[PDB]
C-alpha cells in the first residue's frame, strides 16, 4: 500500500514522431500525427520503426 | 495438504474455449519432441479457435440463404470453396456428401 | 449369369456421374474405359486396407483402415472416422 | 465405458459466438471433429519436424507460430498469429 | 435437342447423393478384396466411405476430361481426353 | 472560428451506451476515429454509407 | 547461294543435344541478381550461399522442363505443334496450381 | 528490373530441353510470369526457416527443407 | 577444433565395391546417395510411428517395420526387400 | 572381443547408427531389438539395387566412374524405382531423351 493509484484523468495524445499535439490516426499502422509533412514521413517509415513506437508506449502490438 | 477447491481451467484463464489441458496431454502423448513448452497448447488452442470460427461463420452465412436452421455438409461445402484461402487450404480433402460446387462453362450455354 | 462385377457399374450410373462433372456429350468408349479406370483406384485402396488388417491381426475391415488407406494417398476423407 | 472424446460440445461452444439461432447435423459434427484434428495433426507435425531441424528438444509458442505462418496460406496466417499471441499474452497475464 | 443433358447436369450439380447402387459396389469391392486375402468382413462405414471417396475421384476427373475437351475446340469426351487428364496429373506416365 | 471535419467516410461500425467507430479518408490522409454516444445518434439519424463526402460541424 | 537448312531441322537438332547435357541454361548472375532482389523485396540484408542459389536454379530448372513436357503434350492433343499460352493454363489448371 | 535478365534464348534453351519444335512469341511473357510465381514461394519459405534460427543468412538446407514441405524433393545438396 | 560430420559414404562405397569391384563413385554421386539413403530411412522410420498410434502400441517391432515397408514400395521391390530382412532378422536372432 | 552387430546379422549398414537414429529421432519411446537390423537390410537391398543399375548404366556410357547422369538413368529406366522416387529430381541429372511420334519430320 505505497503505490499511486491509477489516474482518473483521461491521457493526452501527442505525435510518436515529433511530439505535438495529435489530432488524428492512422489506421494502416496504428500511430498518430499532427500534419502532413508528418503523414508523408509516417508512410515513409519501414515497419521496424512503426513497431518499435507501438512496443514503446505498449500497446495491444507486441 | 490443503488445496483450492473447484480450481478454474487454463482454457477459462486464456479467454479461448478449446481445452488447452487436452490439447496439451495430445501433443505430449503425440511423440511430436520429448518436452513440450508451457504456451504451446494456448497457441495452438487460439489458432484452432480461429479457423473454427472463420469456417463456421461462413457455413451459417452459407446456410442462410438457403432458407435453413441448420448446418449440413453442403453448406460447409459451399463455404470452404467459395473463399480461395479455404479453397486452397483444403485443396486435397474431400467431404463426404458435400456435394460439387455449381459451374457451367461459357461455351457449353445454349447460344 | 456367370457375369465379372465390374459390368455392374452400371451405364446409366457413370452417365450419371458424367453429368454431375459437368459434360454436355458422352461418346460410346468412355463407357468401358471409366471402369477400368475405377478398377486401378480400389486396387490402390483395399491392397492398403487390408494390409492394417494384417497389422492388427483383424479379419474385419473397419472405416479407419479405409480412411487412413487415403489419407496415405494424398486423399483424405472427412466425415468418416478419424 | 470409453472416453471416445471430441471436440464436440467446444466448437459447438463456439458456434454461439458467431452465430447464437444456429444448429448443427451429426454429420457436420463429426466434419468439423476430423476438420480440427487433422489441422492440429499438421501444425504439430511441421513444428515437431522443424525443432528436429534446428536440434531442439522443446517446442515452444515461436516454433508452433513459425508452423502456423508456414502453413496458413495468405492473411488467416497474419490474422492467427496476432490472435495466437493476444490468447498468450493474455494467459500470461 | 442439347436441352434436356443441361437440364440433367443442373440438377445432378445440386443433389448430394450416392449415384452408384450399393449393392454391386459392394459385390465389386468383395470381389476385388477377395485376391488379398479370402473370407473378409466388411464395415458398413468402410464401404460408404470407399464409395464415397470413389465417387468424388471420379467427378474430378470427369471435370478435368471435360477441360482436355474443350481445349481442342470439341463437346464430347473420349478416351483421348482421359488419358491425358491421367498423364498430366501423374498417375501414369 | 469553428471547426470543420470534411472528408469522405469509407467504413462505419456501430455495435450494440453504444461503441462506434469511423475511417475518414481525404486525397491526402486517412484517420481512424472513435464516436461518443451523441455522435453515434448524430449519424443513425443521418444515414451515412461508404464512399460519402460529409462536413461535420464540431461545435454542434 | 549459301546453304540453308529447312525450318525444322535444327529444331530437333538442338533438341537431341540439349537433351543429352546437363548444363545450367540460364545465366548464373541474373538469376543471382533476381534472387537478390526478391529477398530484399522480402527481407533486406540477406546473405545467400551458392550452394542454395545452384539449388534454387536446379530446382526451377527442373520444374519448367516438366511445364514444357506438359505443355508439348496438351499442344499435341490440340493437333498443333506450336506451343501458346492456352496450353500452359490447361496444364497449369490440370496439375493444380492456377486453378 | 531484373525479371528480363531470364533471356529469350534462355527460354527456347529450356523449351528445346522439354521436346517441343516451334516457340511462339509470346510465350516468354506469360512464361516469365511462372518463373515469378514458382520462386515466389519458396523464397517465402526459406527466408521463414532462416528467421527461426535467429540468422539472416540463406543456407543450402533451407531451400531443401522449403522444396520437401512443397511437395519437391532434390538430392545432392545435403537432402 | 570444430564438430564433427556424419554422413553414409563408406557403406554405400563398399557395397559399390561389393558389386562392382572395378566401378569408382564421383563426389556429387556420393552427396545424392547420401541424401537417397537419408530420405529412405525418414520415410520408413516416420511411416512406422504412425500403425504403433494407429494400434495403440508402444514399441517398434520386427514384424511392424516388415507391414511399414510394403506400403512405401511397388511389388517385387517390398517382396525381395521383406524376403532379404526377414533372413537378416533370421540370421541375427541365431547368434544374438 | 568386441564384435559389430551388423557384422553378426551378415550386413553392410549399421545397425548401431540405425538403431541410435531410431531412438533419438522421436519416432517411438521404445525401440525393438531387431527393428534396426530389418531397417538396415532393407536400406542394403535398396542400395545395392540402385547401384547395379547404375553401374551398369556407367557401363553401357563406357565409363568406370558413376555421375549423377548414370544415376538418372538407372531410377527413370527402371519403372518401379520410377514409380518410388517419382517426386524427387536428381541435381545435375537432366531428363531422358525423348521425342514424340508426330514431332519427327518426313
Amino acid at each position: 500500500s505505497i503505490d499511486a493509484p491509477p489516474s482518473f484523468k483521461p491521457a493526452k495524445k501527442y505525435s510518436d514522431v515529433s511530439g505535438l499535439l495529435a489530432n488524428y490516426t492512422d489506421p494502416q499502422s496504428k500511430l498518430r500525427f499532427s500534419t502532413i509533412e508528418e503523414f508523408s514521413y509516417i508512410r515513409r517509415l519501414p515497419s521496424d520503426v512503426v513497431t518499435g513506437y507501438l512496443a514503446l508506449r505498449k500497446a495491444t502490438s507486441i | 495438504g490443503k488445496a483450492r477447491a473447484k480450481a478454474k481451467t487454463r482454457s477459462s484463464r486464456a479467454g479461448l474455449q478449446f481445452p488447452v489441458g487436452r490439447v496439451h496431454r495430445l501433443l505430449r502423448k503425440g511423440n511430436y519432441s520429448e518436452r513440450v513448452g508451457a504456451g504451446a497448447p494456448v497457441y495452438l488452442a487460439a489458432v484452432l479457435e480461429y479457423l473454427t470460427a472463420e469456417i463456421l461463420e461462413l457455413a451459417g452465412n452459407a446456410a442462410r440463404d438457403n432458407k435453413k436452421t441448420r448446418i449440413i455438409p453442403r453448406h460447409l461445402q459451399l463455404a470452404i470453396r467459395n473463399d480461395e484461402e479455404l479453397n486452397k487450404l483444403l485443396g486435397r480433402v474431400t467431404i463426404a456428401q458435400g456435394g460439387v460446387l455449381p459451374n457451367i462453362q461459357a461455351v457449353l450455354l445454349p447460344k | 449369369v456367370l457375369r465379372d462385377n465390374i459390368q455392374g457399374i452400371t451405364k446409366p450410373a457413370i452417365r450419371r456421374l458424367a453429368r454431375r462433372g459437368g459434360v454436355k456429350r458422352i461418346s460410346g468408349l468412355i463407357y468401358e474405359e471409366t471402369r477400368g479406370v475405377l478398377k486401378v483406384f480400389l486396387e490402390n485402396v483395399i491392397r492398403d486396407a487390408v494390409t492394417y488388417t494384417e497389422h492388427a491381426k483383424r479379419k474385419t475391415v473397419t472405416a479407419m483402415d479405409v480412411v487412413y488407406a487415403l489419407k496415405r494417398q494424398g486423399r483424405t476423407l472427412y466425415g468418416f472416422g478419424g | 465405458r470409453s472416453r471416445k472424446e471430441s471436440y464436440s460440445i467446444y466448437v459447438y461452444k463456439v458456434l454461439k459466438q458467431v452465430h447464437p439461432d444456429t444448429g448443427i447435423s451429426s454429420k457436420a459434427m463429426g466434419i468439423m471433429n476430423s476438420f480440427v484434428n487433422d489441422i492440429f495433426e499438421r501444425i504439430a507435425g511441421e513444428a515437431s519436424r522443424l525443432a528436429h531441424y534446428n536440434k531442439r528438444s522443446t517446442i515452444t509458442s515461436r516454433e508452433i507460430q513459425t508452423a502456423v505462418r508456414l502453413l496458413l496460406p495468405g492473411e488467416l496466417a497474419k490474422h492467427a498469429v496476432s490472435e495466437g499471441t493476444k490468447a498468450v499474452t493474455k494467459y500470461t497475464s | 435437342p442439347g436441352t434436356v443433358a443441361l437440364r440433367e447436369i443442373r440438377r445432378y450439380q445440386k443433389s448430394t447423393e450416392l449415384l452408384i447402387r450399393k449393392l454391386p459396389f459392394q459385390r465389386l469391392v468383395r470381389e476385388i478384396a477377395q485376391d488379398f486375402k479370402t473370407d473378409l468382413r466388411f464395415q458398413s462405414s468402410a464401404v460408404m466411405a470407399l464409395q464415397e471417396a470413389c465417387e468424388a475421384y471420379l467427378v474430378g476427373l470427369f471435370e478435368d476430361t471435360n477441360l482436355c475437351a474443350i481445349h481442342a475446340k470439341r463437346v464430347t469426351i473420349m478416351p483421348k481426353d482421359i488419358q491425358l487428364a491421367r498423364r498430366i496429373r501423374g498417375e501414369r506416365a | 472560428e469553428t471547426e470543420i471535419i470534411e472528408g469522405e467516410v469509407v467504413e462505419i461500425q456501430i455495435d450494440r451506451s453504444k461503441v462506434g467507430k469511423l475511417t475518414l479518408k481525404t486525397t491526402e490522409m486517412e484517420t481512424i476515429y472513435d464516436l461518443g454516444t451523441k455522435m453515434i445518434e448524430s449519424l443513425t439519424k443521418d444515414k451515412v454509407q461508404a464512399g460519402d463526402v460529409i462536413t461535420i460541424d464540431k461545435a454542434t
